[PDB]
């Protein structure tokens, strides 16, 4: 049993379907938010980055975590839409300044310690 | 007592100058090297050595509550001057 | 030469006037901003050097960083820079906005205006008295009358 | 024990509401008020000729930072670390060694002046009275790294305040 | 009493050594009263007091023209002022150097540095200690 | 009423940690053993957990 | 290598990156891009400057504390340059000056300034120089600019043999005068080009990629003495490029053919500005030569520098030049033009 | 004992304990614990699902009329099953004292919003969540109030890093303010200053 109470789904599919519901309006407001922040990206730049942000927690199966990104996604958002949020904050998802970080063996072999 | 290195940098109290291959001296270009005049070394070395006529004297550095923390010196070996911990003044008892 | 010293005495002329009538913008963050009040008080009236707060960016000359700059005011702060018209100055007043002083390792205080903005005088204390800002103000002007800008213009 | 401040009772009576009538009608009181506007106009400024006159400062103030000597030239510090351990902004950075004649001394003693919060503090820790928030104030720069003091710095800036330094301590320590 | 008032500017005037010197006390710090001098520096600072002044006009300095290698006629500030100076100048002592004058210490600066920023003379920091780590030095003869 | 969820615990994907100082990082769960110049034991009452050491190195200004 | 010059850290602000590099020319439109670059990780940037300082506080927030230390010097003052060079493993040349003002000819700041540059490191024990050409320098080229471009990089190779060469063509980008100038001809009503601009190829490539590339052939120990050529991905015809620009300004396009001569008449009266000149023979001529094809150059590619095309760029620079009634455009409207490629 | 002993009000303790019986003999669903403190403050433990309805009655009752939120916060014991200690500090104005309400929970159970019973706690509501991560159910509009936006984790927590992990700079060539990962001139120096003998004897745990 566990004996653990829910945020507001009982099972995964409830979750499912509030994270569908959070990606449709993320979905229709990229579009906005290009026009109004004056960005230099593309709408399907800001599509397939609110996709990869999805996607950077799909391996997640507690439905109450879920719960909790859907929450946090909602208040994302509602920043957004609101204006509350400057160019810099939405430019920060794309990490423009920051140089790659290799992955493979060698390269971190040779800058430094770190592994 | 400041003396000049190769490169022609003073050497500090503390000893630290840059080297010939070092890039750190484009610092003082059109600058200068900060460096303290007084060398606290050759100055506590200047003063002279007091005689007393007891085997233990006391030293706080002068000046009462102005000084440091008063401490007690033994004075027994014969072939050597008691220092302070604090200050550096010397004491010793009357030979020869 | 002629040309010379015509315009060494336009680029005094200049200078003069750019220094003699210095207008900060209204604008001020943390406790530093009641010794910016307090040089604004009758006993040092820095109204009397030529040094009048305007509200707005658009006619103001000098912004004074009074206080710490946290994350979230970086870009606000930026911005009403940005919209400063030039010649513009900036002076960092007390450890908060010099290198983040008490807060330095906190995580949501930027060490250091200077990150965000380009600094003239940096005035230390914590806060500086309205005497130590009223010494930086008049060494930002002293160093406004050492700018060359026609004569550079000339020797180019 | 409490006082009312806005519970009174206008009265009604011919004389009074004429008066009130005149002051509705010929601004006595915006008379008042600028009267006391004129009465400020003719009295002396309360402003300083700065910088040919100073602000009054104490003995107690607290400045510049610097480091001090005995009357012998020695140093005072001798690297025990409590201002470095006492200073609530990590402003403090101190390195020390076995001196040549065996003494206990400093080899780094860096103070970042954007990080001090100039509570003196470690003037209070010293036991020894070797570091001390001097009077000076007037000590801007134009750049930052001018503000990150190094032993040099503080030495040189003891030798060169110590004049009055002293005379303030001597003014003060009965206090302390 | 308005005549009181106008020979009293009359002997500001006069008491400056004459129209020159009124001028002169007047753009160069803009203020022309006459105090009682106190005494004068090494540098050539003049200090003056008047106790009929309030709380913070009683004092003041009338800085040099010249000091250690700059023009000091028109740019002037408040880190001109000796130690011992600046003691009595701020009022954090009723008496001055020249009456009460400060302990002599061979380690003490003979001469008064004002704030050097922004100038050649301006303070760099560095790092005071020496190498922490020393690396092996090869042998400088073949090994075959 | 309740859910019964029979997962295993997870809230990385809250903390806001980067991905680098959670997969990479290696904690050490001991009680701290008794500084050898003292000989009280007041310190050695609970346990630590502390991250790997990593790179420290010299700054070029100031050292 | 001189313990104090060994890489630490993560790459990051308070880094060592083991470069100390001098950047001639470092108050101009790639001079900030290439120090805000160093800086990024943590190099020692020393930056000479001839300017009133109030034109070098930009380029203060690019550094840590200490990281960036500026230096008065003269271009026509050898120990100026022996004293700004003393310390540095690596020197970039980015002087140049795109018209000619009195005291200072194409000669004077193509090949007088490089040689002294070139000669002042190598005698300094430099290791790695950084002197920046044309993509068109050429010893017959109708312009002077590209004549003493040439002039000057055969003196800097021959002063400075291990020394790297750089060719880029057409800067693009938000303080360019590449699609600025082409944006500030609006005013006048009419765009004037020589034939039309039908007979003109123009292969542009971006600031950041220059700067990128500049970087990394700093830490390529294979580009000692190597030439480089830094072009765009695309190449296009001035009257489509032209009309790319307008479109994406939404400033309405109105070309009409100007002869050579009278093009050159106009550029000269331009020319006698005391300030700036608007436009000059020198740009006139440059302005309407096709982009030389090297082939047997490396380019951009061979230092891991994929090329941004000028198509997602454009709208960073042009947006600035759009009237109210357009700003809010996206970059995705503006339909890229046609490109003359193969 | 006289001059620089803190003095004892016996008095005092002794209504406290009696009220704190009379709050737990009321309701006995809710409430775990009832403490008073030597320098008399009185606290009550009670679990979770009771908040409302012991606020309610705190507030409402002719005996008790404890009107005003003075504060509520939150308190992270990372050695705890549940992490997070919730507190609410009221003040009785009609009786001129003041109490102390306690319960507790964990990263993903979240706590009835209290905004009914006290308009004040919708700031401080918004402030847990916040700092801690603790999510309160029916709230008006819960959303940061103290941190950045678009700010990630809860910094409060035990776990959180003094520094954080990203500072922010200008960057010229993007020309706005950009995020990156802290990296420090100068690390935060650790200090090491518990002494290794025992202070408060009195405090003293049972060795296990
Ligand atoms: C690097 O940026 C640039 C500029 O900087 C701002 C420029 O001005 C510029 C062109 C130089 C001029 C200053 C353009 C702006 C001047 C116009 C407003 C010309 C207006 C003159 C006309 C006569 C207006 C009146 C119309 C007549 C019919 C009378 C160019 C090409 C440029 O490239
Ligand atoms: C025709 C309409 C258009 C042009 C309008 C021009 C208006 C007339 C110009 C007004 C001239 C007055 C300015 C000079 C007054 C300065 C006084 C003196 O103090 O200046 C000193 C020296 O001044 C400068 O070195 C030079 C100033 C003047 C430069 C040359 C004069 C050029 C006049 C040419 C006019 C033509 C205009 C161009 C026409 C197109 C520096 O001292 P300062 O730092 O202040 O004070 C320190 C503060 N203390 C005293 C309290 C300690
Ligand atoms: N921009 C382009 O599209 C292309 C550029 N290049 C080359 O790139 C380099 C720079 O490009 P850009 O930055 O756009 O040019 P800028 O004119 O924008 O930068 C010029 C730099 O050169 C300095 N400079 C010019 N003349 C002198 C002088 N006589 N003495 C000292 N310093 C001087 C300027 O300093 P100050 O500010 O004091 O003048 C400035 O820092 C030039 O060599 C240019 O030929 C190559 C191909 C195309
Ligand atoms: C009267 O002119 C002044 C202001 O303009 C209204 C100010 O805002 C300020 C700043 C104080 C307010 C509250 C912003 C000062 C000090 C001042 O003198
Ligand atoms: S520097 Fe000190 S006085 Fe100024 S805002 Fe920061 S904490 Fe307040
Ligand atoms: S005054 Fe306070 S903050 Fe400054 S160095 Fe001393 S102890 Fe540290
Ligand atoms: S300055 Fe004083 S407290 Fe600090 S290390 Fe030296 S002796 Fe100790
Ligand atoms: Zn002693």
């Amino acid at each position: 049993g566990t004996s653990v109470k829910p945020i507001f789904s009982r099972d995964m599919n409830e979750a499912k379907r509030r994270v569908r519901e959070l990606y449709r309006a993320w979905y229709r407001e990229v579009p906005n938010t290009v026009h109004l922040f004056q960005l230099d990206i593309s709408v399907k730049q800001g599509r397939d980055k609110v996709r990869e942000m999805f996607m950077k927690n799909a391996h997640v199966t507690d439905p109450r975590v879920v719960d909790l990104l859907v929450i946090k996604g909602k208040m994302e958002l509602e920043e957004t839409i609101n204006v509350w949020k400057q160019r810099t904050h939405i430019m920060r998802f794309f990490h423009e300044t920051e140089a790659p970080r290799p992955t493979d063996f060698l390269s971190k072999f040779y800058v430094g310690h770190d592994p | 007592g400041v003396r000049t290195s190769p490169t022609g940098e003073k050497v500090t109290h503390t000893g630290q100058a840059y080297d010939d291959g070092d890039y750190r001296r484009v610092r003082f270009s059109d600058r200068q090297k900060e460096v303290n005049e007084n060398f606290a070394i050759d100055l506590i070395a200047e003063q002279p050595v007091s005689e007393v006529g007891s085997r233990v004297i006391s030293c706080d550095g002068g000046g009462g509550a102005l000084g440091h923390p008063r401490v007690y010196i033994n004075l027994d070996k014969e072939t050597k001057t008691g220092t302070c911990g604090y200050c550096g003044l010397q004491f010793r008892q009357p030979h020869h | 030469s002629r040309g010379e010293y015509v315009v060494a005495k336009l680029d005094d002329l200049v200078n003069w006037a750019r220094r003699s009538s210095l207008w900060p913008m209204t604008f001020g963050l943390a406790c530093c901003a009641v010794e910016m009040m307090h040089m604004a008080a009758p006993r040092y009236d820095m109204d009397r050097f030529g040094v009048v707060f305007r509200a707005s960016p658009r006619q103001s000359d000098v912004m004074i960083v009074a206080g710490t700059l946290t994350n979230k005011m970086a870009p606000a702060l930026r911005k009403v820079y940005d919209q400063m018209p030039e010649p513009r100055y900036v002076v960092s007043m007390g450890s908060c906005a010099n290198g983040g002083g008490y807060y330095h390792y906190s995580y949501s205080v930027v060490r250091g205006c200077d990150r965000i903005v380009p600094v003239d005088i940096y005035v230390p204390g914590c806060p500086p008295t309205a005497e130590a800002l009223l010494y930086g103000i008049l060494q930002l002007q002293r160093k406004i009358k050492r700018e060359k800008r026609l004569r550079i213009w000339y020797r180019r | 024990t409490y006082k009312f401040v806005n519970m009174r009772e206008p009265s009604m009576d011919m004389k009074s509401v004429t008066d009130r009538a005149a002051q509705t009608l010929l601004w006595t009181e915006l008379v008042r008020g600028l009267g006391m506007t004129l009465s400020y106009l003719f009295r002396e400024p309360a402003t300083i000729n700065y910088p040919f006159e100073k602000g009054p400062l104490s003995p107690r103030f607290r400045g510049e930072h610097a480091l001090r000597r005995y009357p012998s030239g020695e140093e005072r510090c001798i690297a025990c670390k409590l201002c470095e351990a006492v200073c609530p902004a990590q402003a403090i950075t101190i390195e020390a060694e076995p001196r040549a004649d065996g003494s206990r001394r400093t080899t780094r003693y860096d103070i970042d002046m954007t990080k001090c919060i100039y509570c003196g503090f470690c003037q209070e820790a010293c036991p020894v009275d070797a570091i001390v928030e001097g009077p000076n104030f007037e000590f801007s720069t134009e750049t930052h790294e001018e503000l990150l003091y190094n032993k040099e710095k503080l030495l040189n800036n003891g030798d060169k305040w110590e004049a009055e330094i002293a005379a303030n301590i001597q003014a003060d320590y009965l206090y302390r | 009493e308005l005549v009181q008032v106008l020979r009293r500017g009359l002997q500001q005037v006069s008491g400056h050594g004459g129209l020159r010197g009124y001028l002169r006390v007047l753009f160069r710090a803009n203020d022309v009263r006459v105090g009682t001098l106190v005494g004068e520096d090494k540098y050539g600072n003049k200090y003056y007091e008047d106790n009929k002044q309030f709380f913070g006009r009683h004092r003041w300095v009338i800085y040099t023209t010249e000091m250690n290698g700059r023009d000091t006629f028109w740019d002037v500030d408040g880190s001109m002022v000796p130690p011992e100076w600046h003691r009595w100048l701020h009022c954090m002592t009723d008496d001055p150097p020249t009456t009460k004058p400060p302990t002599a210490r061979k380690y003490i600066w003979t001469n008064h540095k004002f704030n050097v920023s922004g100038t050649p003379q301006q303070y760099v920091p560095y790092s005071t200690t020496r190498k922490k780590i020393q690396e092996w030095v090869p042998p400088s003869t073949p090994y075959k | 009423q309740l859910i019964a969820v029979d997962e295993k615990l997870d809230i990385t994907t809250l903390t806001g940690v980067p991905e680098e100082h959670i997969k990479t990082r290696k904690v050490r769960i001991f009680v701290p053993a008794r500084n050898n110049m003292q000989s009280g034991v007041n310190n050695t009452k609970k346990w630590k957990m502390e991250f790997d050491t990593r790179e420290r190195w010299e700054n070029p200004l100031m050292g | 290598l001189h313990h104090a010059l060994i890489p630490h850290g993560k790459g990051g602000r308070s880094s060592v990156s083991g470069i100390v590099a001098t950047v001639f020319g470092a108050t101009g439109f790639l001079g900030r891009y290439v120090v805000n670059h160093l800086g990024r990780m943590g190099s020692q940037v020393i930056v000479p400057y001839r300017c009133e300082p109030y034109d070098t506080m930009h380029l203060r927030p690019m550094g840590d504390l200490g990281q960036i230390i500026f230096m008065e010097w003269n271009g026509k003052d050898k120990d100026s340059i022996r004293k700004v060079v003393e310390h540095s493993n690596v020197v970039i040349n980015l002087v140049g000056r795109e018209w000619e003002t009195k005291n200072f000819d194409f000669e004077d700041v193509f090949v007088k300034i490089p040689h002294a540059i070139a000669q002042v490191s190598k005698e300094a024990g430099v290791e790695k120089l950084i002197h920046i050409s044309h993509l068109n320098a050429d010893i017959k080229s109708p312009s002077r600019y590209l004549r003493s471009k040439a002039v000057g990089e055969k003196e800097v190779r021959a002063a400075f043999p291990e020394a790297t060469i750089i060719k880029p063509s057409d800067i693009f980008g938000r303080e360019d005068r590449f699609l600025n100038y082409f944006a500030s001809m609006r005013w006048f009503g009419g765009v004037p080009l020589i034939s039309l601009g039908k007979e003109t190829v123009k292969q542009p490539v971006y600031i950041v990629d220059v700067s990128k590339g500049i970087i990394n052939a700093i830490k390529d120990p294979d580009a000692k003495g190597k030439t480089f050529a830094f072009v765009g991905p695309n190449r296009y015809l001035l009257f489509d490029l032209v009309q790319y620009i307008f479109a994406v300004a939404y400033r309405p396009f109105l070309p009409y053919p100007l002869p050579h001569f009278a093009y050159r008449w106009v550029g000269r009266l331009f020319e006698v500005s005391p300030f700036e000149p608007w436009t000059t023979r020198d740009k006139v001529e440059r302005v309407h030569m096709s982009d030389m094809t090297l082939p047997h150059l490396p380019g951009l590619e061979d230092l891991g520098i994929q090329a941004t095309p000028l198509e997602l760029k454009a709208i960073e620079v042009l947006r600035r030049h759009r009237t109210y009634r357009w700003l809010t455009s996206e970059m995705e409207d503006v339909k890229p033009a046609k490109t003359v490629n193969i | 004992t006289r001059p620089t002993i803190r003095p004892r009000n016996d008095v005092v303790h002794k209504q406290l304990s009696a009220f704190g019986q009379y709050v737990a003999e009321i309701l006995p669903k809710y409430v775990q614990q009832v403490q008073v403190s030597c320098f008399n403050e009185l606290e009550i433990f009670i679990h979770p699902d009771g908040v409302i309805p012991v606020l309610t009655f705190l507030r409402d009752h002719t005996n008790a009329q404890f009107k005003s939120l003075a504060d509520l916060t939150a308190v992270d014991v990372p050695t705890r099953q549940n992490r997070f200690e919730i507190v609410y500090n009221l003040l009785s104005l009609r009786f001129n004292s003041r109490i102390r309400v306690k319960t507790y929970t964990d990263e993903l159970t979240p706590i009835e919003s209290s905004v009914t019973v006290y308009k004040a706690a919708n700031w401080y509501e918004r402030e847990i969540w916040d700092m801690f991560g603790v999510f309160f159910a029916n709230h008006p509009d819960l959303r940061r109030i103290l941190t950045d936006y678009g700010f990630e984790g809860h910094p409060f927590r035990k776990d959180f890093p003094l520094s954080g992990y990203v500072e922010l700079r200008y960057d010229d060539e993007v020309k706005r303010v950009v995020a990156e990962p802290v990296e420090l001139a100068q690390e935060f120096r650790k200090f090491d200053l518990n002494s290794p003998w025992e202070a408060f004897p009195a405090y003293r745990q049972p060795p296990e």
